[PDB]
């Protein structure tokens, strides 16, 4: 078929998928502060 | 059993998909780890640094006690180097 | 609000001297107190007669005096009763013990003060946690 | 007309219906998730709490958490723009907007999820059973996280979103409010642990009184999507429970509507219990046993013995679970057994 | 007063019980 | 007669029985029949038991001062700890119901017949043709009343800490368990709620999505439960609408279209995490207990910065201070 | 070969339920990830082995299994040659790559059967003889094994005593109880407290000797199941099939996983505490033992002191009259160990001994294990779950005892699932009632 690009389901899938892997790196970049 | 959305399978599956993510999906990443490492995130949420829980003598807590008046109570827990 | 060398200058003998200990002789020190003390030490108490802590002023009214380098040392050579009128090296760990209590073998004089300048610091950070027991936590 | 023009598009069949709900329902529950996350990770409960709560500052999935904001700010919804926060964000943050921000938020989320489930019950044209069965998890958030700390002194007693923050909730609730000797708590647990007995016990008499449609051994692959014939014995079923429990289902209709019943009823009860929990009006002591345990020195139950391990909580819990009130419990006021 | 509040009570669940397993409504098959 | 012994084996394993009484059904009923008569005269009529073998009766019966929601019955002595404490173990009664003689005797019945009970669960699914493991979702539930009556009290060394069989008796065993092991600090504990909130969750989510896709063969003023007549031969709801509407609701693939795959879901799921939660109380009866994050964060200078998880010590401590009084004459708790 | 039309992906392994060959390949390359586990494990632990540090306060599991054979250990425990654990270790690792290969190449290249390329390893399940034989061959593989410890004990160096005369070391076993009535006396004993049953084993005498019967007994059986078949009984008792015989051994397994979980929790014998830590009794024994021996010393008598409730704070009565420690403790008067032993009388704790012979070992000894009871969280913090972080540590014992009731557990539901699936399997019905001919509608209304 032709399938479209942008559609509803991918403005939804990255409302999650982008925040998600921005906040999975801020994390990952905690695991180093110290004191 | 389906509806007009590119079946995911085809998607992830793509060249041209990983050509775009391998940019994005790591892009996203370093962009986060900065807004910690740079100490930006400690600013923008007024999160205390391990360094700014207490002054150096004080061993009292900086709670809040009024409603109206919070705002500048909070500013000036901030003044005592905490 | 940090681990200033100004907290890590504790009291090195009787006549008023001080020392200054290093953040790595602290952890060092935080390090080898777990290894060999933590055991029965946890937290400034004494498990095994919590009658006895490790609250600086308590080792001050201690004899000898052992809320000080020096003293602590010395104790953990050649440890006495609260009045000194006893040696219990036997019965706890020491370096002239050792081949009883093989976690004091390793020791060196270097950790010794280490673990010394710990046991003077701490309460400096803790303040009344570090005496007290579960009634603190 | 527009407006069927607007309808006909949200009421289009994608891969996530939208519909009239999730013009409410989508942007509630997103910023609900969101803030959470978002808290979990960034923003602290120091000038609220005296807590760290998040990973930014060493706390792990467990010991996470949006605070509840200070007592000092009462039932105030705190706006971001509102008189506390004055439009600035991060004094927000440090105020516990974000508590009142994922409550209220995630409250309406709620109630688009319901309606939601109500638009596409209609469209599908099938009844709202969906839509019934899911008010008891609505008065359960209702009564637990509004309607408990709308009766108390703040928001500051509301459960605090986080995973440990929720244990003290119980450990309170138990120490405080004897909240497990409550007729309507009891009967809420009757309906939950007896619900996830229902669960149990119907799915595995199905799998294993399942007629032969196939000749493999993972008869999974041997069901008929397109209804006919039962796919399991349900006389065979019936005949087995007769005999092995003395009583027995007969009615698939019944069996599958009295599972709606038990957990939602349950739900239900253990709300109206919280409901009297605001006001305090908790069911707290028997006065028979307490007027026995005064006069009579001997006499010991289970109940009295409880009544103590209260005691040990709120004396020992109280000065860093209620930071405003400034408690000082000297160790010699400190209740305590012996030794111990 | 009480005891014997509950323990009627009791009694009479466990009456019920019986009643319940061995006077239930026969259950037919098909023709029902 | 074809064979006395030859019949009484066809009639007990006859499935022509009102009630199935099983092979394992003649060890089940007559111990069943033991724990449930000695239990309901312990709980109304047994004298105060010396529990923590610390000569300080708890009673337990209503005849002594209790109601329904406090009476229980109490468990064996501490002075007995893990010893056999059979009737003819005792100079008489009256020592045996002051020793908490009459709990050994309930549980040690209740879970030999329960066991049985399992075992029945799968004979009768034997002898009539059916698939067995029915009886394998029973072995989460009967699992736990092992762990909490019998793992746990073997782990600590005394049946004395065996969960008392009453009300607010089982309070007590939560309370101090918790201050002794933290258990909602632990995966298994949690694991184990997540079965039992689920398992009511989808429950109810099965439950609705059924009776709610019901063929319609009743009238508006009759009830919905008629249409449905024991012994059909076709289904009697629609389940392609059921996963038509509930595939909307979420979205198509994360919705069930297979009865089979629901119902095996419906069951693997809180039988899989009450495993784990009785798992849990029989890991904990060894002294595993929950993640003790307390002192953790702390701040730069060693001051220690509070979590919700150090609010629960002190709950804890709490407990844990106040529990059994007069019981402790040392330091540490190692019992 | 095999697919979809066999089993379901995720039964997959049962698919090979008629494929010998195959189904060696498994059992061989599964028996090299036991070895190499074993082995890799065992490296892991010496390279952070720390020779004067107890081996209980670092984590060791299978250390302190080689140490109680009498392995690099001398006087109290004392780690003596660090080599024979290295040894221990690297060997196995290397046969798990020689059974690892076998495995491997019966699964992928080698026959897919047996049967036919060679009759005598092949195999039919229901073929009673082969099996009651091929049993036979494994129960003198046992046997034999079971004297290759008889034989470390009596010849070749000895096993750790704790019990040991001089004090805990290692010795030779020369006079193992052979006398019947005692060693299958164990058998008969109750499993409550006191009488513990097997758990009981007390001296390495009865171990050794006891471990003499089971070689012979098993090896006899070995042969007797080589020369046999199954009675008239065994045949109309038993259930004959490839998934019935796994069941069987699976609740067998079930049941010595429980039986495990208590020796380690219990035995003091086959467990040293020296090597692993001190019993759940023995710490809080050693509590007791701790501040009497304190407080003796401060000018009380121990023998009259009376506690809160007017039972004794540090000695009391058991049941049966005989003298325990007081408190809680009271609970654990079952507990014998080396250190506590010489304070006990013919009535039990002497008070004349434990008013001046309390020797100094023993105080430390005491202690030692007051402050290292088989108390910890998950993530490894020694103590009370109200205990402060800094002691990283959990008993070993714990740890096994609890590792090891899981697995028992879930091989008994294990055992329960393969039990009734091989009794549908066999009759015929455990893939769905028969549409038509439906059993229980031939069954007369009980209603
Ligand atoms: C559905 C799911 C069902 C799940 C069911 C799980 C059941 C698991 C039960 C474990 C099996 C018991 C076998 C065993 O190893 O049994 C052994 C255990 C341990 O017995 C111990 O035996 C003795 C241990 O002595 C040892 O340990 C020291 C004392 O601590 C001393 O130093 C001493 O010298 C040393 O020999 C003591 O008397 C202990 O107090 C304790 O009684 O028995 C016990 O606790 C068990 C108590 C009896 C109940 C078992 C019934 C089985 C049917
Ligand atoms: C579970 C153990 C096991 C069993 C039952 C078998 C069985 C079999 N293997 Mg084999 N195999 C195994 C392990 C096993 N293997 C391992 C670990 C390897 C890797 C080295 C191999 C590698 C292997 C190969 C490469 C081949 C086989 C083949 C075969 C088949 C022909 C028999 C044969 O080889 O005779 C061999 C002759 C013997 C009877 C002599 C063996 C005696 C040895 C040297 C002593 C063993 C000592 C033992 C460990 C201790 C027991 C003593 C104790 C009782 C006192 C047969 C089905 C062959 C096949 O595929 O043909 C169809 C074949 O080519 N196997
Ligand atoms: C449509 C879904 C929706 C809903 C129902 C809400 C609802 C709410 N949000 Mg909200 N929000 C949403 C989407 C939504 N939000 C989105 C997508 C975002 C991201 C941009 C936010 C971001 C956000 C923030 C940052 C905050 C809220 C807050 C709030 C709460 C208080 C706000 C309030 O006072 O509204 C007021 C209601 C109105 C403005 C509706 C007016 C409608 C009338 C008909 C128009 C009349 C206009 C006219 C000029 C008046 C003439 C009168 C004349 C006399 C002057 C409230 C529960 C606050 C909160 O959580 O505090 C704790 C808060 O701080 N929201
Ligand atoms: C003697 C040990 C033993 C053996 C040889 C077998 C053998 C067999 N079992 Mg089995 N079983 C056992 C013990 C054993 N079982 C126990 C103790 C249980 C109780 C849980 C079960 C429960 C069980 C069930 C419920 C079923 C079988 C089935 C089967 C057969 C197909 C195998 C298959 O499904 O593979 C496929 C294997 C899997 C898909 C892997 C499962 C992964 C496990 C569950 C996770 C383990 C957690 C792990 C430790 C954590 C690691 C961390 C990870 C992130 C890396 C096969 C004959 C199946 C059969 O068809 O019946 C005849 C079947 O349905 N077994
Ligand atoms: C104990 C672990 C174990 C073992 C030993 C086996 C063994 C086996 N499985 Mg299997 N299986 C397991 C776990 C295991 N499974 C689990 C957990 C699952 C669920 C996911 C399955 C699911 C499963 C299915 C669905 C099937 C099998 C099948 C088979 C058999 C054929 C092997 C095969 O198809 O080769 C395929 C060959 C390859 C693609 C190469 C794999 C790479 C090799 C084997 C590993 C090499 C090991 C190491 C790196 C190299 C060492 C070399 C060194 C010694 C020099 C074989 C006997 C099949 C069967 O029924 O037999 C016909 C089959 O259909 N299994
Ligand atoms: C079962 C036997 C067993 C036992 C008793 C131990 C015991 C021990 N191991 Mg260990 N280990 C084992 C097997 C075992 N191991 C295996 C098979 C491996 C290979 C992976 C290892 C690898 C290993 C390493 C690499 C290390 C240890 C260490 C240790 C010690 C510290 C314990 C620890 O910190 O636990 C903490 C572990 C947990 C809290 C994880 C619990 C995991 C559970 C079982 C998951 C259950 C979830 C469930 C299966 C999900 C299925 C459900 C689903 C199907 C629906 C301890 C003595 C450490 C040590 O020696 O340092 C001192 C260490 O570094 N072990
Ligand atoms: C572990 C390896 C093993 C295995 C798998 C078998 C398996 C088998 N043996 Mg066997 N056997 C073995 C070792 C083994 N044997 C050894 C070492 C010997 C030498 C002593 C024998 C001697 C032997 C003889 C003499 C016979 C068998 C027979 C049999 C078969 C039928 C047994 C049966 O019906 O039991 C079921 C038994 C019962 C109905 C009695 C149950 C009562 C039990 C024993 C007591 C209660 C158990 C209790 C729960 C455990 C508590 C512990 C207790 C000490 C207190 C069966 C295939 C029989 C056969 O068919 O010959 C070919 C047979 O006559 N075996
Ligand atoms: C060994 C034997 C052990 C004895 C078990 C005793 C079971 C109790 C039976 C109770 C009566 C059930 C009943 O009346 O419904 C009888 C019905 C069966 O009759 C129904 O009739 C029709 C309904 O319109 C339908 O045909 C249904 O399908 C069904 O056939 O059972 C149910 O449908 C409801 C299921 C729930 C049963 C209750 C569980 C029992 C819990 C008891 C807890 C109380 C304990 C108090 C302690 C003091
Ligand atoms: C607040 C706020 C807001 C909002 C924002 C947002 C909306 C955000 C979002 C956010 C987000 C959205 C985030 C997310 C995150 C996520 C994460 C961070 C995740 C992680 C994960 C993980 C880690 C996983 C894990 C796991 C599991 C769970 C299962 C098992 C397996 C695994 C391991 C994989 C606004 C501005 C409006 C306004 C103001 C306020
Ligand atoms: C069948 C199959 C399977 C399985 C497989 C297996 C199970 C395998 C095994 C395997 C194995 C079992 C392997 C082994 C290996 C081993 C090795 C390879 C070894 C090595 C060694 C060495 C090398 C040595 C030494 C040393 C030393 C001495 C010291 C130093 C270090 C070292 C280490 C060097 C699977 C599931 C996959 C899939 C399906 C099919
Ligand atoms: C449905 C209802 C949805 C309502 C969503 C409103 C979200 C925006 O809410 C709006 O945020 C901005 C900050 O970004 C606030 O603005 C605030 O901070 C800015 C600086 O950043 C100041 O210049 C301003 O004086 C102050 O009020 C507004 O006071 C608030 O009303
Ligand atoms: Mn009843 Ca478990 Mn509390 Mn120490 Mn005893
Ligand atoms: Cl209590
Ligand atoms: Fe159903």
């Amino acid at each position: 078929v032709s399938y479209p690009i942008f559609t509803v389901r991918w403005v939804a899938v990255h409302t999650l998928a982008v925040p998600t892997i921005f906040f999975l790196g801020a994390i990952a970049a905690m695991q180093f502060i110290q004191r | 059993g389906t509806t007009g959305e590119r079946p995911f399978s085809d998607i992830i599956t793509s060249v041209r998909y990983w050509v775009i993510h391998s940019i994005t999906i790591p892009a996203l990443f370093i962009a986060g780890w900065l807004f910690v490492s740079t100490g930006l995130a400690y600013d923008v949420f007024g999160t205390p640094r391990p360094d700014s829980y207490y002054a150096q003598e004080q061993r009292s807590i900086p709670l809040v006690t009024d409603r109206f008046e919070a705002k500048q109570q909070v500013e000036t827990f901030l003044e005592q180097l905490k | 609000a940090e681990l200033t060398p100004e907290v890590l200058t504790v009291p090195l003998n009787s006549e008023g001297k001080t020392i200054t200990l290093t953040e790595k002789q602290y952890l060092e020190g935080k390090r080898l107190f777990q290894y060999a003390c933590a055991s029965c030490h946890v937290g400034g108490i004494t498990k095994t007669n919590p009658s006895l802590d490790l609250r600086t002023e308590t080792l001050a009214l201690a004899t000898p005096p052992r809320d000080n380098i020096e003293g602590l040392v010395d104790y953990m050579k050649n440890p006495t009763t609260y009045d000194g009128e006893q040696e219990i090296a036997e019965v706890h760990p020491s370096l002239r013990s050792a081949d009883i209590f093989p976690k004091m073998r390793n020791l060196t004089e270097k950790d010794l003060v280490a673990i010394a300048g710990h046991i003077l610091v701490e309460p400096k950070i803790l303040g009344d946690k570090w005496g007290g027991g579960k009634v603190y936590y | 007309g527009w407006f069927d023009i607007l309808d006909d598009w949200l009421k289009r069949d994608r891969f996530v219906f939208v519909g009239w709900s999730g013009i409410l329902l989508f942007p509630c529950a997103y910023l609900a998730l969101g803030g959470w996350l978002t808290g979990t990770t960034f923003v602290t409960s120091w000038y609220t709490h005296g807590l760290a709560s998040s990973y930014l500052e060493g706390c792990n999935f467990l010991t996470v958490a949006v605070s509840t904001p200070a007592n000092s700010m009462g039932h105030s919804l705190l706006l971001l723009w509102g008189p506390e926060a004055q439009g600035d964000f991060t004094r927000w943050c440090q105020l516990g907007g974000l508590w009142t921000f994922i409550a209220l938020h995630g409250a309406f989320g709620l109630i688009g999820f319901m309606l939601r489930q109500f638009e596409i019950a209609r469209l599908v044209g099938v009844r709202p059973y969906n839509a019934i069965a899911f008010s008891a998890p609505i008065a359960v958030f209702v009564s637990v996280f509004l309607i408990y700390p709308l009766g108390q002194s703040s928001w500051f007693f509301a459960p605090s979103f986080g995973v440990a923050a929720i244990f003290r909730f119980l450990l309170f609730f138990q120490g405080f409010h004897n909240w497990t000797l409550n007729p309507f708590h009891m009967m809420g647990v009757a309906g939950v642990l007896g619900g996830a007995l229902l669960c149990a016990i119907h799915g595995a008499t199905v799998e294993n009184t399942l007629f032969q449609d196939g000749e493999g051994a993972s008869t999974f692959r041997a069901f008929n999507p397109t209804q006919a014939e039962e796919t399991y014995s349900m006389v065979t079923a019936n005949r087995f429970w007769s005999q092995i429990f003395g009583i027995a289902f007969s009615n698939k209709r019944w069996l599958h509507f009295f599972m709606l019943f038990v957990p939602v009823t349950g739900l239900w009860m253990s709300a109206i219990g919280v409901v009297g929990l605001a006001l305090n009006l908790r069911s707290y002591d028997f006065i028979s046993q307490e007027i026995r345990a005064a006069e009579d020195p001997e006499f010991e139950t289970f109940y009295t013995k409880n009544l103590l391990l209260n005691e040990g909580i709120r004396a020992w819990m109280a000065p860093q679970d209620q930071p405003h009130e400034n408690f000082v419990f000297p160790e010699e006021v400190l209740p305590r057994g012996n030794a111990l | 007063m009480e005891t014997i509040t509950y323990v009627f009570i009791f009694a009479c669940i466990i009456a019920l019980f019986f009643f319940a397993i061995f006077f239930r409504e026969p259950p037919r098959i098909t023709k029902k | 007669s074809a064979n006395l012994w030859e019949r009484f084996c066809n009639w007990v394993t006859s499935t022509d029985n009102r009630l199935y009484v099983g092979w394992f059904g003649v060890i089940m009923i007559p111990t069943l029949l033991a724990a449930t008569i000695c239990f309901v005269i312990a709980f109304i009529a047994a004298p105060p038991v010396d529990i923590d073998g610390i000569r300080e009766p708890v009673s337990g019966s209503l005849l002594y001062g209790n109601n329904i929601i406090t009476g229980a019955v109490v468990p064996s002595s501490n002075a007995i700890g893990l010893h056999f404490y059979p009737i003819w173990e005792a100079a008489s009664l009256d020592e045996w119901l002051y020793n908490g003689g009459p709990y050994q005797l309930i549980i040690f019945h209740f879970l030999l017949g329960a066991s049985c009970y399992m075992g029945r669960q799968w004979e009768l699914s034997y002898r009539l043709g059916m698939r067995p493991w029915i009886c394998v979702a029973y072995s989460a539930p009967l699992a736990s009343a092992f762990a909490v009556f019998l793992i746990y009290p073997i782990g600590q060394g005394s049946f004395s800490d065996g969960m008392p069989l009453g009300i607010s008796g089982t309070f007590n065993f939560m309370i101090v368990f918790q201050a002794e092991h933290n258990i909602l600090m632990h995966p298994f504990h949690q694991l184990g709620v997540a079965g039992v909130f689920g398992g009511a969750l989808f429950c109810a989510m099965h439950g609705s999505l059924v009776t709610s896709s019901l063929i319609r063969e009743t009238t508006e003023t009759e009830s919905a439960n008629y249409g449905y007549k024991f012994g059909q031969e076709e289904e009697t709801y629609n389940i392609v609408a059921a996963h038509g509407y509930f595939g909307r609701l979420i979205f198509q693939y994360a919705s069930f279209n297979n009865s089979r795959s629901l119902h095996f879901f419906l069951a693997a799921w809180p039988v899989v995490g009450v495993w784990f939660t009785a798992l849990g109380i029989s890991t904990m009866a060894f002294n595993l207990n929950g993640f003790n994050f307390n002192h953790s964060v702390i701040d730069a200078k060693g001051n220690v910065i509070n979590t919700w998880a150090d609010i629960i010590n002190r709950a804890n401590l709490g407990m844990e201070v106040m529990h059994e009084r007069n019981a402790h004459n040392f330091p540490l708790d190692l019992a | 070969d095999q697919e979809s039309s066999g089993f379901a992906w995720w039964a997959g392994n049962a698919r090979l339920i008629n494929l010998s060959g195959k189904l060696l390949g498994a059992h061989v390359a599964h028996a090299g990830l036991i070895v190499f586990w074993a082995g890799a494990m065992t490296l892991f632990e010496l390279a952070h082995f720390i020779p004067e540090k107890p081996m209980y306060e670092q984590g060791l599991i299978l250390i302190p299994h080689i140490a109680t054979l009498g392995w690099g250990v001398g006087p109290g425990g004392e780690v003596v040659d660090t080599f024979p654990f290295f040894v221990v270790g690297v060997v196995h690792l290397i046969s798990s790559a020689v059974l690892g290969f076998g495995g491997v190449y019966h699964a992928i290249r080698g026959p897919e059967t047996l049967e036919e390329y060679s009759s005598f390893f092949g195999y039919d399940w229901k073929d009673k003889n082969k099996m009651t034989t091929i049993l036979g061959f494994h129960l003198i593989v046992l046997g034999i094994g079971a004297l290759l410890l008889v034989a470390k004990a009596m010849f070749f160096g000895g096993l750790y005593d704790t019990w040991a005369p001089g004090g805990g070391d290692v010795r030779v076993i020369t006079n193992p109880t052979l006398d019947p009535r005692v060693i299958f006396g164990y058998l008969l004993k109750s499993p409550f407290g006191g009488e513990g049953w097997i758990v009981s084993v007390n001296n390495l005498e009865d171990v050794v000797g006891g471990h003499i019967w089971i070689g012979l007994i098993c090896i006899a059986g070995g042969i007797w199941h080589i020369l046999t078949t199954p009675f008239g009984w065994a045949r109309r008792a038993f259930i004959w099939s490839g998934e019935a015989y796994l069941s069987y051994s699976l609740g067998a397994l079930s049941m010595m996983g429980f039986i495990a979980t208590c020796f380690v929790w219990f035995n003091n014998t086959v467990y040293p505490s020296e090597f692993y830590g001190p019993t759940g009794p023995e710490a809080s024994q050693a509590q007791a033992m701790t501040f009497l021996i304190r407080d003796q010393k401060l000018g009380a008598n121990v023998g009259s002191a009376q506690g809160p409730t007017g039972l004794g704070k540090y000695l009391m009565r058991s049941p049966t009259g005989e003298i325990i420690f007081g408190g809680e403790t009271m609970r654990f008067w079952d507990f014998r160990g080396p250190w506590l032993e010489p304070l006990r009388g013919p009535n039990g704790l002497d008070l004349n001994k434990i008013k001046n012979d309390i020797q100094p070992w023993q105080e430390r000894r005491a202690a030692e294990y007051m402050t290292h009871a088989p108390l910890g969280s998950l993530n490894s913090v020694g103590g009370v779950a109200t205990e402060i972080n800094s002691v990283n540590f959990v008993s070993p014992r714990s740890w096994l005892a609890t590792s090891h009731f899981v697995l028992a557990f879930f091989f008994l539901v294990g055992h329960l699932w393969h039990a009734g699936r091989a009794r549908a399997a066999a009759a015929g019905f455990e893939k769905g009632i028969d549409r038509e001919s439906e059993p229980v509608l031939s069954m007369p209304s009980l209603d």
